[PDB]
């Protein structure tokens, strides 16, 4: 029954329509988030130092 | 964008300092010049009238 309802949900997702969007694979979500957090902090502190000077 | 602003402000300060330097030198030399001139004039007139 689980595989049956899974295939049924696959069909229901196939019949659905949605405006297009774009992204990449799901394995690199947390890594990219951490890199973006680090880059944001670095850019913020650099901009703060430059502004103080 | 902010890097260039920092660079140009540093350039402005480096260009502006020596004018202040030279103005200060001219001022504090002209002051003592005038003072010495006045003192010399006073002493010369005093001695002139004294001998007269």
């Amino acid at each position: 029954h689980l595989n049956f309802l899974k295939k049924r949900l696959l069909q229901q997702c196939e019949t659905l329509k949605v405006p297009p969007k774009k992204m990449e694979d799901l394995t690199n979500v947390s890594s990219l988030l951490n890199m973006e957090r680090a880059r944001d902090k670095a850019n913020e502190e650099g901009l703060a130092l430059l502004q103080e000077e | 964008k902010k890097r260039q602003r920092m660079i140009e402000v540093q350039d402005e300060l480096l260009r502006l300092e020596p004018q202040l330097k030279q103005l200060q030198t001219k001022y504090d030399e002209l002051k003592e010049r005038k003072s010495s001139l006045r003192n010399a004039a006073y002493f010369l007139s005093n001695l002139k009238q004294l001998y007269q």
